[PDB]
RNA sequence: GUGAACAGCCUCUAGUUGAUAGAAUAAUGUAGAUAAGGGAAGUCGGCAAAAUAGAUCCGUAACUUCGGGAUAAGGAUUGGC
RNA sequence: GCAGUCAAGCGUUCAUAGCGACAUUGCUUUUUGAUUCUUCGAUGUCGGCUCUUCCUAUCAUACCGAAGCAGAAUUCGGUAAGCGUUGGAUUGUUCACCCACUAAUAGGGAACGUGAGCUGGGUUUAGACCGUCGUGAGACAGGUUAGUUUUACCCUACUGAUGAAUGUUACCGCAAUAGUAAUUGAACUUAGUACGAGAGGAACAGUUCAUUCGGAUAAUUGGUUUUUGCGGCUGUCUGAUCAGGCAUUGCCGCGAAGCUACCAUCCGCUGGAUUAUGGCUGAACGCCUCUAAGUCAGAAUCCAUGCUAGAACGCGGUGAUUUC
């Protein structure tokens, strides 16, 4: 969350410590997510970070053109596996992990998103809304 | 509020209960419980499961009263 | 805005395949189909419009 | 030497001695502040904690993103029939603090709390309370002066009541007694009320009703005797380790040289008093009315208890509070419900909540269906049945 | 008998049924198992554990003393009648 | 290592906002030396894991005084240790050094805390390779590989557990003393406002969430499975059938109950007194001064409220109190 996160998030489960990796589900070339840090995650002894649906992250791309590579960048989960609850009483999950490369600002790299998107990420992140086609 | 149904089995699943997946497509199934759940990611044929709704619609099981006659017409001339 | 569709059963919407000679479908071209959203066949709260025809008359 | 990173301890020292409560009726430590200028009426009530289940409810909640939005929560259903009315009991102030004066009696005890005051009731002559009963015959003389002292004296009037424990599906026989101090206004109002309502009964909407705050006040549940891994939530120490592993790897620094009251150990772990507050009132039942597990929204004739009936526990055939969320205690403990200590503004507290729905299914598996009705409209003939 | 089999598992003949016992099932152990999401972030170090496995068929790199490397790797298949 | 005094200088001007030479006075005992008191019929090295508690020379968080403080940001100083102070790559490391989160990633003690608590990677026996030295055996504060980690049942401490005797027994209560707890961030809004030539750019009140911590709880979801509950499967044995036995719980799918997870849900109080500091009135000292007398406001502090024990040699109210 963070920088140009217009709204607040109910917490959801933590899917993805640090080391867990990603599909990119954008168009930006990259072909998977390796999360390093996880933004506005705080601090116990011995506890990984760890990101869920719309936190932004900090990744590397393990899988995907060179230009993309050997570099960390902003990154926002979009689908999580991790089942988590919402106030509608429902647990709920998708097939796999995955997010989409971003700025501080929170402004998606690529142009498409493929595959679903949970809503609480859509809610959360005006360009990730945009550019998604199913929503939950 | 409402009540939403089994993808697979057929029941009704009343609110906050059982689990949602959201798969690879953004095709949506609901699950009443782990059981339900289970046989689908064992990718079992609900139609050759005996306790189903689908199975039992397929196989014509005690459904009696629905194929017995009902009465609802009229008779006008304005 | 969606209508309804006899036989579909189902109280949601869905996407079929129409052809010539059907409801909520008229074809542009000889022999053209659509795939087209379309409402479910079940009354439900998502509907603005309820179509009733009267059968019998009341008191 | 110095940490070396710095962690916060294990558990809160606040909850010491980690031993077994004196009494699975936990006791009251306070009361509300009093108020003379409203009506007498009773603090708190005594019931029996049954079973959960779920709701359905609009959230009002300007600002949020649930604000207007069904949420489903879970509650807790505490059986509640009516407190009946037996002593008087008057405390003065000292310079050593609270000390009762007078305990005033009702002349007739019901079999119920009688039992309470015996530890093998088939053997004996019940002779309890049979010569107190007597000081009522001459015209009524001395109770009237005990009566009369508490009013003259007296800071502080509470109220012996006990539970109607044969109105509840338990086996315990043996009700449970307890005082509750009376807020309504004024020491002699007070013991008027106390004296009028001697074998006369007291009913939940008489203390409780609809959206308030309230504190539940009960013995945890127990567990005997604890590692410190599940205990304190310590860390299990490494595979590796050799001599076990659920347990602190250091008891002490060297000096001072005796292990601290403040290091986590084996130790029993639950069965301890709590007093856990702002528990929301969800739902005030009455006993007599069919449709209690019903809604303005439901609509289905039908009682809170669940298909199969509250599991561990029975039916649910009295009053009972339907507190949002979940209280400290077993199903099946005496449990007290208490008036909150402060006037508490929250906006939380003060939302007034409207049930849409309540789950009324069986929990003893993973229940489908509501009423029988439901389940055999879904379900079809069967090969019992017509 | 199963099976490639003097393997494992079950059985006939023969031989045992010896090894203090009873009641409970707290902590901590020893020995045996399982865990959602993540996947070595644990640790000196993947220690421990898990994963793999039979057979039939397909397919198989560098390099080499030409003998190998090779079950390389990677796949499919397997009941009953 | 830390902190002062003098004040020449630095700081556009201007000693002391922030600093400070030449000198000079100190403090500390996580540096290293100096000493050799204790221990060689033995007090088990280094590091790390775990876990408690303490110090303050305060990194963050609360409230303040200064500024070469317009705003924003920062720097200096007070009261302050209540509460936090992390996740990784390399290294046996402590240290170091990068990545990264963060409100902050402060510094220390407790036999350089902590081996009948672990680990055993380093160091430091016996095997062994190399380099340097030696005629040689061998050496090396050089590099390398392999190398057994013992005992608690005692006492005390600590955690929990019973319990004789103060007529008996029972019920309801008091409260001495002791413990105590909550923490931090962001978004909306205030507001593109105050301030500013501009670039930029706050805060109080209000709202929604979150972090770390804690106490429970099991509606729901998830994990567990000797419900050996139902079904399935292999091998064999009971002549077949039915129904079963054996394979250290044979194997598999589902699996109620219980237990249980920031993997699940719920809940975590409000009064007073004060510190710093800003002030009132006001003399000393006809003027003047927050101070001398008296006094107002005031902080993550403190004392209560509240919450947990309940003194087995603190206590109250009440019930019934045996006869062959
Ligand atoms: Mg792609
Ligand atoms: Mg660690
Ligand atoms: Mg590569
Ligand atoms: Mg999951
Ligand atoms: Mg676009
Ligand atoms: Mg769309
Ligand atoms: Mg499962
Ligand atoms: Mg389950
Ligand atoms: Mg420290
Ligand atoms: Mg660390
Ligand atoms: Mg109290
Ligand atoms: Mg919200
Ligand atoms: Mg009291
Ligand atoms: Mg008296
Ligand atoms: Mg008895
Ligand atoms: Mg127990
Ligand atoms: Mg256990
Ligand atoms: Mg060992
Ligand atoms: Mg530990
Ligand atoms: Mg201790
Ligand atoms: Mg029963
Ligand atoms: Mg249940
Ligand atoms: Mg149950
Ligand atoms: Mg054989
Ligand atoms: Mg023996
Ligand atoms: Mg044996
Ligand atoms: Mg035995
Ligand atoms: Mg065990
Ligand atoms: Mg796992
Ligand atoms: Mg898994
Ligand atoms: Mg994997
Ligand atoms: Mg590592
Ligand atoms: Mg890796
Ligand atoms: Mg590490
Ligand atoms: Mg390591
Ligand atoms: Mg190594
Ligand atoms: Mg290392
Ligand atoms: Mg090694
Ligand atoms: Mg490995
Ligand atoms: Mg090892
Ligand atoms: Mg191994
Ligand atoms: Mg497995
Ligand atoms: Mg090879
Ligand atoms: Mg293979
Ligand atoms: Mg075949
Ligand atoms: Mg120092
Ligand atoms: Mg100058
Ligand atoms: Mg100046
Ligand atoms: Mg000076
Ligand atoms: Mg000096
Ligand atoms: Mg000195
Ligand atoms: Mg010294
Ligand atoms: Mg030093
Ligand atoms: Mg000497
Ligand atoms: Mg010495
Ligand atoms: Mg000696
Ligand atoms: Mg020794
Ligand atoms: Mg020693
Ligand atoms: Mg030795
Ligand atoms: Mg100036
Ligand atoms: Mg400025
Ligand atoms: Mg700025
Ligand atoms: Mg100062
Ligand atoms: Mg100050
Ligand atoms: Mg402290
Ligand atoms: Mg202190
Ligand atoms: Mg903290
Ligand atoms: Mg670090
Ligand atoms: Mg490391
Ligand atoms: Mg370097
Ligand atoms: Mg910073
Ligand atoms: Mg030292
Ligand atoms: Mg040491
Ligand atoms: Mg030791
Ligand atoms: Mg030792
Ligand atoms: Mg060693
Ligand atoms: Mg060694
Ligand atoms: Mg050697
Ligand atoms: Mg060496
Ligand atoms: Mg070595
Ligand atoms: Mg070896
Ligand atoms: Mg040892
Ligand atoms: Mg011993
Ligand atoms: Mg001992
Ligand atoms: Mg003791
Ligand atoms: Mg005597
Ligand atoms: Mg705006
Ligand atoms: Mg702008
Ligand atoms: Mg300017
Ligand atoms: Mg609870
Ligand atoms: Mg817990
Ligand atoms: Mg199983
Ligand atoms: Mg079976
Ligand atoms: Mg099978
Ligand atoms: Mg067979
Ligand atoms: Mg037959
Ligand atoms: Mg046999
Ligand atoms: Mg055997
Ligand atoms: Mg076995
Ligand atoms: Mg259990
Ligand atoms: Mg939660
Ligand atoms: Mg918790
Ligand atoms: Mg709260
Ligand atoms: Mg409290
Ligand atoms: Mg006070
Ligand atoms: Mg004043
Ligand atoms: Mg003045
Ligand atoms: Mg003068
Ligand atoms: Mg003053
Ligand atoms: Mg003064
Ligand atoms: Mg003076
Ligand atoms: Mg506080
Ligand atoms: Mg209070
Ligand atoms: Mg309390
Ligand atoms: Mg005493
Ligand atoms: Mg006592
Ligand atoms: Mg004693
Ligand atoms: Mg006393
Ligand atoms: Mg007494
Ligand atoms: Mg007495």
């Amino acid at each position: 969350s963070g920088n140009g996160a217009q709204g607040t998030k109910f917490r959801i489960s933590l899917g993805l410590p640090v080391g867990a990796i990603m599909n990119c589900a954008d168009n930006s070339g990259a072909r998977n997510l390796y999360i390093i840090a996880v933004k506005g995650s705080g601090s116990r002894l011995n506890r990984l970070p760890a990101a869920s649906l719309g936190d932004m992250v900090m990744a590397t791309v393990k899988k995907g053109k060179p230009e993309l590579r050997k570099k960390v960048m902003p990154a926002i989960v979009v689908r999580q596996a991790k089942s988590w609850r919402r106030r509608d009483g429902v647990f709920l999950y998708f097939e796999d992990n995955a997010g989409v490369i971003a700025n501080p600002k929170g402004e998606m790299k690529g142009s498409a998103i493929t595959g679903p998107v949970g809503k609480e990420c859509a809610d959360l992140w005006p360009r990730v809304a945009s550019n998604s086609g199913v929503v939950v | 509020m409402k009540v939403e149904i089994d993808s697979f089995s057929g029941a009704k699943i009343y609110p906050g209960r059982g689990t949602l997946f959201v798969r690879g497509d953004s095709k949506i199934f609901r699950f009443q419980n782990s059981k339900s759940a289970s046989l689908f990611k064992q990718r079992k044929n609900p139609r050759r499961i005996a306790w189903t709704v689908l199975f039992r619609k397929h196989h014509k099981k005690g459904i009696t009263e629905e194929v017995a006659k009902k009465r609802s017409r009229k008779t006008v001339k304005a | 805005g969606f209508p309804m569709k006899q036989g579909v059963l189902l109280p949601t919407r869905i996407k079929l395949l129409l052809t010539k000679n059907v409801s909520c479908y008229r074809p542009r071209r000889d022999g053209e189909r659509k795939r087209k959203s379309v409402r479910g066949a079940i009354v439900g709260p998502d509907l603005a419009v309820l179509a009733l025809v009267i059968v019998k008359k009341g008191e | 030497s110095h940490r070396k990173y710095e962690a916060p301890r294990h558990g809160h020292l606040g909850f010491l001695p980690r031993k077994r409560a004196a009494s699975i009726r936990a006791r009251v430590k306070a009361f509300p502040k009093d108020d003379r200028s409203k009506p007498v009426a009773l603090t708190s009530f005594l019931g029996y904690k049954a079973g959960m289940t779920t709701i359905v409810r609009d959230l009002d909640r300007p600002g949020s993103k649930f604000h207007k939005r069904e949420v489903v929560e879970a509650v807790t259903v505490v059986d509640t029939p009516p407190v009946v009315v037996v002593g008087v009991v008057g405390y003065v102030e000292t310079p050593r603090g609270l000390r009762s004066l007078t305990t005033v009696w009702a002349e007739h005890l019901s079999d119920e709390v009688k039992r309470r005051f015996y530890k093998n009731w088939y053997k004996s002559k019940k002779k309890a309370f049979t010569k107190y009963s007597a000081k009522y015959a001459q015209d009524g003389a001395g109770i009237e002066r005990e009566l009369a002292r508490i009013k003259k004296y007296a800071s502080v009037v509470r109220v012996l009541v006990h539970t109607q424990i044969r109105k509840t599906p338990l086996a315990q026989k043996k009700a449970h007694l307890a005082e509750i101090q009376l807020n309504g206004g004024s020491i002699s109002e007070k013991v008027d009320w106390a004296r009028e309502h001697f074998e006369k009964t007291v009913a939940v909407d008489s203390v409780f009703e609809q959206n308030e705050m309230i504190d539940a006040i009960a013995v945890t549940k127990g567990h005997g005797f604890e590692g410190v891994t599940h205990r304190w939530g310590t860390k299990k120490l490494p595979r590796k380790t050799h001599r076990g592993l659920r347990k602190v790897a250091c008891i002490g620094a060297w000096h001072p040289a005796h292990v601290m009251w403040s290091v986590a150990r084996a130790g029993q772990r639950g069965y301890h008093s709590r007093t856990s507050i702002n528990h929301k009132i969800y739902r005030v039942g009455k006993g007599d009315d069919e449709a209690n597990g019903a809604t303005s929204f439901d609509r289905t004739k039908k009682t809170i208890t669940p298909m199969g009936g509250f599991v561990h526990y029975g039916e649910i055939k009295n009053d009972f509070i339907m507190v949002k969320g979940c209280i400290p205690g077993n199903r099946k403990r005496i449990v007290t419900l208490r008036k909150s200590l402060y006037t508490n503004t929250s906006r939380k507290a003060l939302e007034e909540v409207s049930l849409k729905w309540i789950d009324t299914a069986s929990k003893f598996g993973k229940g489908r269906f509501q009423t029988p009705a439901e389940k055999h409209a879904f379900m079809g003939t069967l090969k019992k049945d017509l």
